[PDB]
């Protein structure tokens, strides 16, 4: 029963016979008249065991008292009938066939001889000969001959060469290489030559050749001699009802290979002509190839029914197969579901029919029926209940009463989609939901279903209370935001109830109290919305968690002061005396959860929704043809726009424009006519109630239904009422384009029929996108689990040095992440302090919670280093430091929480939901620019000459607001240091020309540029002031193509003027379009240029799976000037001289534009080229935290462009589980250049590195991988057999003979076991402290 | 529709499925990440060996509730070696290293 | 189908998010009373018993 | 008879259903102005003219 | 006790702590038929051991110091 691990291997012929109780010898599997089982067959009993419990096939032993027989007559051993279900049986094989898994999967059998795939079969299929041993040095090993060749050489040799056909050469030629001498072989000549695209062809071999020296193989198994047989009660032959059988596909199988099997032993028996023997052989490798697997070799074997038959393989592999149907879903017991609809409800109940509560809860009836006295037996209890009578639904409401119950909605996106709740018996069909839980459930009652789940033993229904109950989980695990919002019908009792009108009725009587304010509601004599004066008394904790009071007099109405007796005594009055939409109750609720706690929450949140419900009937609202007002003036906005479009279509038939210009001023036009509809609309809509009070007129917010269902965000926004009071848009039809005319009509003046046939055309176009892409999200979610699959906070403190610097989102524009949001709930790295310096906040580690945060608003700090999850040094796990807070419960994480699912389901859940010149300074603030390279111009400003400087703006305490980037060569109208206010275009370039600009103020004459060679004459004959053009490298002549332009910056003498300070000369080579201004012998200044050369969800999806960008920018290794090599074969070359290092060249395109030019300096890590970056290159030059910051800034833009709030750290917890492979360059422990887990690497540096080695230890690249290939390369073999590719990866474990010892959390569903999460992690810590001490 | 006990399948041992078949309802791959996330261990257990796939250990659960143990004494279930079954009939040795 | 007197306003929360609230007189004059017809096999074959 | 939600017609943009439900109620007005003149007994000839 | 746990879990520490402390008392008034010493109140085992906690009356050396001196007791009876 107890076990440890799970290891797979090759089975031996012997191994094979070890598990067998008998050949099977025929094909028979029943006697047709009585069906009973007949001798040798498939189906037999002397082999597989008895078809009744303890009897025999004849009947002369039964009923237990013969138990150790075997009945002679016949051979059945007189057992019990579930050993049909465990014993197995074998075939001799006649011929040795193949096995398809260690063949066709790429190839584990021409791996290991060094023979292609495509000449094996040549062997197996009986067309060519191999040569066995060649004692005569003419022929080699493993050399093919044809049945025309293989003749000479009989005749030429007779005795001296062995040579055969078929799997029995095959098996031959894996008997006889010794697997010793070949890694003495292949560790002796990898030395000569480590050329790189045949190392891993070597390495390949080598990993094969140690694993079958190690792990116990032996390299003829590949070859099946002996097969075996499958149980009987796996492939049954049952009856059916009509006097009919059905039977599993493998009888079928099994059929055709001892059928193929027996003729071959009539064949040799015959001595039969060796073209019907080898035909014969033939076969049977066919029927013993589809039985295993059957659609691979060849064509599939069809049955009659023209679909394949279902193979080995084919039980396994898939979505239908066993590790994903049967092992970790499964259907159960004890469960059942409904149609579900609305609640009076508190938040932790539910309301469960009585009819459907019976069944659920039955065995616990009967242990109450037998207890009380109540029935005599179990079966006089099955009576009472079925007859429904009185006792029974008084027990049945003592056994519900404190047992909470399990509600699933499926799809379950997130964990919050199954929650426990405590039932409430109600007599109906349907299962009712609280209103407050269907937000976190996406449910409406429209017709939708839940199931519902009961928690059968003691440690079941205490984990429902504590960690499952619907009190427990308010906030979110995503981001830290609430889940329990009011959504709709709450809202809009809210709004109206805490409103303000100018001439209601009570104005400006004084009151002593909320609880009169009621009475004077209740007894028609005040107004709800009506400006009183109101005696309140609140309460706050300026204590220490003590309450004191105070007492004063209120300016607000009378419906604000109902409302407040409702407000649990710790919170102003300020948070009531407003209008109260729907994100100002979406954080009332908030403001309570973080000074009151958990328990006045639960309750304020209830009186909430029974008041918003109570106040939503007290008024009364509608909605009618009326309350979708029209603007008077819509008529002559689109005759103002009906007038310019027929001033333009004459120009298009005088023909002054063409149509592209006419395409964009039709589209202008009517994108400005559409916005002064939506405008007046807007005017006749918000204050549209022109009401007056004790004099002539005034204006207040209107009483319109539409408008109030839109003003609290109740339902709808401002872009809906459009559509039904102005026109609704422009329409694009599905090629891209849009149609030239809008739809001028709306929903209350009732479409054309033209223009309801386009606005079908995007109705269906975006109906066929939801209905086809949580396909593509729900294989993203099920990828992202894999990955980060075991990661457990198993620590409490790895005690390592800093992570992740965070920093402001403040670029292009402007703040969308301050720091309050991206560093709130982590943990500081290292010694923070302030502006004004030495002031330390922290002993190295605090966690930074919301008044930290308050103390980071107050300085000017805007940049922080902390904990990060990839820099995390725990091995097999993170610590609880490293993580940060726990967001669905606000404080520091526990042990044994898995942190992984939680993040694959925080960013797979809102994946169904989001498919769909010149630098102007804004405010006032400094200039700073950084890592700045620059010169004073001709003018008297400041021009930027290199890339790597981007523009700051400081204001007056010290923080940076507003980032612009600036290319080379650009002009600044301002300089630096200084402190200049908004509103001016502060730098300007132009967006065609790419500059060359110079530093050096100096003469400038021609040199090395002779026409006909390396430039051209081209004069601007307009103006004349022109000189000569250097082109690309397409277009010049091949006279000096070679040699490069050097255009020279001279002096009186003739000499290269250089810059200022340094000895190098700067004088610029010149690439493409460099086409000078003016003529020989003028002179530029510092600053003066040269020259002028013109010019959503599957996002999501390729970031994690890291592809190949399709132009990908080239980077540079190291640093030092650059210079080139060839010229236009293929692709250029890019020559690295260093002012240090050592001739690295890479296949650059030059047509490709560049950078840094052939005289400059360029840096390790920079950029070379323009383009996107590849993911892979990252990691490659910078290090690891800048690969996790390229990430996570760019899957942030795709999800938060859609208003979708994620934390950070779910990103960078499966950014880490992508760095977790390493590829070794040294050696001392391990191979030489072979891929390695990097938890094992740190591990074996740990026990050299330290005192057992002075250095004998290795040093390691890092990798990076996707998120489908980084979940297949893991140590446990069942974790990625149950994935993804179940064939190609149980073929690569089984050959290397590996072990699983059962770590991850999907390992121990499949065996039935404890998760080392949650609550069994305490569990699996006494069995890694039982295996150390014995 | 509800169910407590009904009939099984016949290769897995696992409930039916349906109404028609007085069948349990699917406990499938999303619903177990939920209850990992959770940390819900025990819950997570007794769905897949008692209310599924045990056989000998879904009859003492059922005898259990009846004298009032609300305790469960699980086993391994028989799709796991069902599965074993089929991949030694691949010619492939999987075995469980014991203790 | 029938066509019955309906408001349009929030009554209690018992029209929360797509619920219909329908009244006793709608019931007592059976207006959405359906009648379904239903049909039993019970067929004896022969048996090697 | 039935009450329905008003939440659910502006954000779903159907405004069939409110002008439908206001030429019910002006179909049911003539006949529940039949219905008098029927039950009264008025005559032949003024059910004629309305 | 019966609506929130909340009160519970700081006499304890933990969410995973708490249920595996909570189902050992619980399985004592179950099936050992220990006595509970707070009112029963016609709560079920799983609420009254939940309820003992929060009173500070559980504790997980409280639960393992009265069953180490109850086998002493019945070390001493048999020799």
């Amino acid at each position: 029963e107890e076990f440890d691990a799970i290891k797979i291997a090759l089975a031996s012929p012997d191994m094979i016979r070890s598990w067998s109780f008998g050949e099977v010898k025929k094909p028979e599997t029943i006697n047709y008249r009585t069906f009973k089982p007949e001798r040798d067959g498939l189906f037999c009993a002397r082999i597989f065991g008895p078809v009744k419990d303890y009897e025999c096939l004849c009947g002369k032993y039964k009923r237990l008292k013969h138990r150790g027989v075997i009945c002679e007559k016949c051979g059945v051993e007189v057992t019990q009938t579930k050993v049909r279900r465990e014993r197995m049986g074998h075939i001799e094989l006649a011929s040795p066939t193949a096995h398809i898994w260690f063949l066709k999967s790429l190839s584990r059998i021409g791996l290991l001889l060094d023979m292609p795939l495509r000449d094996i079969e040549r062997v197996l299929y009986f067309e060519s000969y191999v040569v066995i041993e060649g004692g005569m040095t003419n022929l080699e090993r493993q050399q093919i001959l044809t049945e025309e060749q293989y003749l000479d050489a009989l005749e030429e040799f007779g005795d001296e060469f062995d040579a055969k056909m078929g799997a029995e050469a095959i098996q031959a030629l894996l008997k006889s290489m010794d697997l010793e001498q070949e890694c003495e072989q292949l560790r002796e000549e990898l030395n000569e030559t480590n050329s790189e695209t045949k190392r891993k062809k070597l390495t390949k071999r080598i990993k094969l050749l140690e694993a079958f020296v190690q792990s116990g193989n032996k390299p003829e198994w590949m070859i099946l001699t002996v097969l075996p047989v499958l149980p009987p009660d796996l492939r049954p032959l049952v009856p059916l009802d009509g006097g009919r059988f059905a039977t599993s596909d493998l009888n079928d199988l099994y059929r055709r290979v001892i059928n193929r099997n027996n003729r071959l032993k009539r064949l040799l028996d015959l001595a039969a002509p060796d073209i019907i023997v080898r035909n014969e052989k033939r076969m049977l490798q066919e029927a013993v190839d589809a039985l295993l697997d059957n659609g691979r070799r060849g064509r599939a074997i069809t049955g009659s029914n023209k679909r394949p038959l279902k193979s080995l393989a084919d039980m396994i592999k898939g979505k239908q197969g066993r590790f994903r149907q049967n092992l970790l879903g499964k259907r159960v017991d004890y469960s059942g579901r409904s149609v579900i609809t609305v609640g009076y409800l508190r938040l932790h109940q539910c309301g469960l029919p009585k009819k459907m509560a019976l069944e659920l809860f039955k065995p616990f009836i009967y242990g109450k029926l037998e207890l009380r006295g109540l029935a005599t037996t179990i079966k006089a209890a099955k009576k009472m209940v079925e007859r429904e009578e009185a006792v029974v639904w008084d027990i049945l409401d003592e056994v519900i009463r404190e047992h909470p119950v399990l509600l699933n909605r499926a799809p379950t996106l997130h964990r919050l989609g199954i929650q426990a709740f405590e039932p409430v018996l109600i007599e109906g069909k349907a299962i009712q939901l609280h209103p407050l839980v269907c937000a976190a459930y996406n449910a409406d009652f429209d017709g939708d279903q839940m199931a519902v789940h009961v928690p059968l033993t003691l440690e079941a229904q205490l984990e429902a209370r504590a960690l499952m109950m619907s009190t427990n989980n308010i906030l979110s695990p995503a981001n830290g935001e609430p889940i329990i919002v009011p959504s709709q019908d709450v809202v809009l009792g809210l709004y109206y109830m805490t409103r303000d009108c100018v001439n209601a009725k009570g104005e400006g009587m004084v009151l002593t109290g909320p609880k009169e304010a009621e009475r004077l509601y209740r007894s028609g004599l005040a107004s709800l919305h009506a400006r009183v004066k109101v005696r309140i008394t609140e309460y706050e904790k300026d204590a220490n968690g003590e309450l004191v009071a105070k007492t004063s007099l209120k300016d607000t109405t009378v419906g604000r002061a109902i409302l407040w007796m409702i407000v649990p005594k710790g919170l102003p009055y300020s948070i009531v005396n407003q209008a109260l939409g729907k994100k100002a109750i979406s954080k009332m609720l908030n403001t309570c959860y973080r000074i009151l706690g958990l328990k006045p929450t639960v309750i304020f949140a209830d009186q909430i929704m029974y008041t918003g419900f109570a106040y939503a009937a007290r008024s009364g609202a509608s909605v009618g043809i009326d309350d979708m007002v029209i603007p008077e003036k819509k008529h002559e906005i689109i005759s103002e726009a009906e007038a310019e479009v027929a001033e333009i279509q004459e120009q298009f038939q005088s023909g002054l424009v063409t149509a592209g210009e006419r395409y964009n001023k039709v589209i202008d036009i009517w994108a400005a006519a559409n916005d002064r509809v939506s405008k007046a609309m807007m005017d006749n809509l918000q204050t549209e109630t022109v009401i007056n009070r004790d004099g002539q007129e005034e204006k207040q917010v209107s009483f319109n239904s539409i408008y109030m269902m839109a003003d609290s965000g109740a339902r709808g926004s401002a872009a809906q009422i459009r559509q039904l009071a102005g026109m609704r848009g422009l329409m694009a039809k599905p090629d891209g384009s849009i149609i030239e005319t809008p739809i001028t009509a709306n929903f209350r003046e009732g479409l054309n029929v033209l223009q309801y046939f386009i606005s079908t055309h995007g109705a269906r176009k975006g109906l066929a996108d939801t209905a086809l892409k949580t396909a593509n999200s729900g294989y993203l979610t099920r990828r992202l689990v894999d990955v980060a699959q075991d990661l457990v906070v198993t620590e409490d403190d790895c005690g390592t040095h800093e992570g992740i610097m965070m920093t402001p989102v403040i670029e292009g524009g402007d703040v969308k992440e301050p720091l309050r949001d991206r560093v709130l709930g982590r943990v500081t790295a290292e010694d923070v302090l302030k502006p004004g310096t030495a002031d330390i906040l922290v002993p190295r580690n605090t966690l930074l919670h919301e008044q930290w945060c308050d103390l980071l608003e107050e300085n000017s700090v805007d940049a922080v280093k902390v904990r990060s999850v990839v820099s995390c040094d725990t091995d097999f796990g993170v610590c609880a430091h490293c993580y940060g807070r726990d967001l669905a419960r606000g404080h520091i994480i526990n042990k044994g929480e898995a942190i992984g699912v939680i993040a694959a389901q925080s960013i797979g859940e809102p994946g169904t939901q989001l498919t769909m010149s010149s630098i102007q300074v804004k405010n006032k603030g400094s200039i700073k620019l950084s890592n700045v390279k620059s010169v004073v111009n001709s003018s008297g400003k400041l021009v930027i000459t290199s890339r790597n400087t981007e523009l700051k703006l400081i204001d007056e305490f010290g923080r940076t607001k507003e980032s612009y980037k600036v290319p080379y060569g650009a002009v600044l109208a301002k300089g630096d240091g200084e402190q200049v206010a908004g509103g001016e275009t502060v730098a300007n370039w132009d967006p065609h020309t790419m500059p060359v600009i110079t530093e050096v103020s100096g003469f400038v004459r021609f040199t090395d540029m002779i026409d006909g060679q390396t430039i051209t004459r081209q004069t601007d004959e307009l103006t004349g002031l022109s000189s000569l053009v250097v082109l690309d490298s397409a277009e010049r002549t091949a006279g000096g193509k070679d040699l490069r332009p050097a255009l020279k910056i001279v002096d009186a003498q003739g000499n290269d003027v250089l810059i200022p300070g340094t000895d190098m000369p700067a004088q610029y080579f010149l690439p493409g379009k460099a086409i000078v201004q003016l003529e020989d012998g003028v002179q530029i200044s510092s600053g003066d240029t040269l020259a002028r050369i013109p010019q959503g969800l599957p996002r999501v999806a390729d970031l994690f799976e890291a592809r190949r960008p399709k132009e990908p920018a080239i980077l540079a290794e190291i640093s030092g000037i650059v210079s080139f090599g060839k010229e236009t074969k293929g692709k250029r070359r890019l020559v690295i001289t260093p002012v240090d290092g050592s001739p690295y060249e890479e296949m650059i395109p030059k047509w490709r534009q560049l950078n840094v030019f052939e005289g400059e300096r360029v840096e390790r890590g920079d950029v070379i080229s323009d383009g996107p970056e590849a993911p892979h290159d990252i990691l490659r030059l910078r290090g690891v935290h800048a690969v996790t910051r390229y990430i996570v800034n760019e899957v942030q833009d795709v999800y938060r462009l859609q208003g979708v709030k994620i934390n950070d750290k779910h990103i960078e917890v499966i950014v880490r589980q992508m760095l977790r492979k390493a590829t070794i360059v040294n050696a001392g422990s391990s191979d030489f250049l072979e891929g390695e887990q990097v938890e094992y690497s740190r591990v074996k540096i740990a026990n050299r590195e330290l005192e057992a080695n002075g250095k004998v230890g290795a040093t390691y690249s890092r990798d990076l991988l996707g998120i489908t290939k980084a979940s297949l390369a893991t140590e446990s073999f069942i974790s990625a057999a149950s994935f993804q590719e179940t064939t190609r990866v149980l073929t690569e474990a089984a050959v290397a003979g590996k072990r699983d010892e059962l770590r991850g959390l999907k390992e121990n569903v499949i065996v039935g076991r404890l998760i080392p999460a949650g609550t069994g992690y305490a569990y699996h810590q006494d069995r890694m402290r039982r295996r150390a001490a014995g | 529709h509800a169910r407590s006990t009904g009939s099984y399948s016949l290769v897995t041992q696992q409930p039916l499925g349906g109404k028609a078949q007085f069948g349990g309802q699917r406990f499938g791959e999303m619903e177990v990440w939920a209850l990992e996330a959770y940390g819900a261990a025990y819950t997570l257990q007794e769905m897949l060996t008692v209310k599924s796939d045990d056989v000998n250990g879904r009859t003492k659960m059922y005898k259990n509730i009846v004298d009032g143990n609300h305790q469960m004494e699980p086993g391994m279930p028989e799709s796991f070696n069902v599965l074993l079954k089929e991949i030694r009939s691949l010619g492939i040795n999987i075995e469980l290293e014991d203790e | 189908g029938q066509n019955m007197r309906v408001a349009f306003m929030p009554w209690n929360g018992y029209n929360f998010e797509d619920s219909i609230l329908v009244s006793e007189r709608v019931v007592q004059e059976d207006r959405f009373t359906t009648i379904h017809i239903q049909e039993l096999a019970c067929v004896s074959r022969d048996t090697k018993l | 008879d039935i009450v329905l939600n008003p939440l659910g017609v502006p954000s779903r943009m159907n405004i069939g259903q409110i002008l439908e439900t206001h030429l019910g109620m002006a179909a049911k007005g003539i006949g529940d102005k039949i219905n008098a003149m029927l039950k009264q007994q008025q005559e032949v000839a003024k059910l004629r003219e309305f | 006790a019966r609506v929130t746990v909340q009160d519970a879990v700081e006499k304890i520490g933990n969410r995973f702590d708490l249920v595996l402390v909570a189902a050992r008392r619980a399985r004592q008034m179950q099936v050992g038929g220990k006595d509970p010493l707070v009112p029963e109140e016609n709560d079920k085992t799983t609420v009254i051991a939940l309820r003992e906690i929060e009173e500070g009356l559980i504790n997980n050396q409280i639960l393992d110091v009265r069953e180490r001196q109850e086998q002493q007791e019945q070390e001493a009876a048999e020799l």
